[PDB]
């Protein structure tokens, strides 16, 4: 059920099916990436312990 | 304030023109699928009417 994002700005007149599941999946990565490392973005979508 | 007098401008889908004193009945055409044209028309009508 991973529907691709709709294309265009006028043809699309509906909300994408991939909604809360996509956000929950995106806010689920926990590894050591980047200079800051330890990507632990949660709550509103911001990292912790910088 | 400033002794405001209320005016109502009907932003109907028809073009701007003098208000007629006669009831005309016609079949309604389907709405355009492009919302940008509707947005531009609304903006132009509001600017012309000075709608608050």
């Amino acid at each position: 059920n991973i529907t691709d994002p709709p294309r265009g700005c006028v043809g699309n007149t509906n909300i994408w099916k991939t909604g809360p599941l996509f956000k929950r999946v995106l806010m689920s990565s926990k590894y050591a990436d980047g200079v800051t490392g330890r990507v632990e973005f949660n709550e509103d979508g911001d990292r912790k312990f910088a | 304030p400033y002794n405001l007098s209320l005016e109502v401008v009907m932003a109907i889908e028809a073009g701007l023109g003098d208000l007629p004193l006669l009831p005309f009945s016609s079949p309604s055409s389907p709405w355009s699928s492009d919302p940008f044209s509707f947005l531009q028309s609304v903006c132009h009508t509001v600017v012309v009417q000075g709608v608050s």
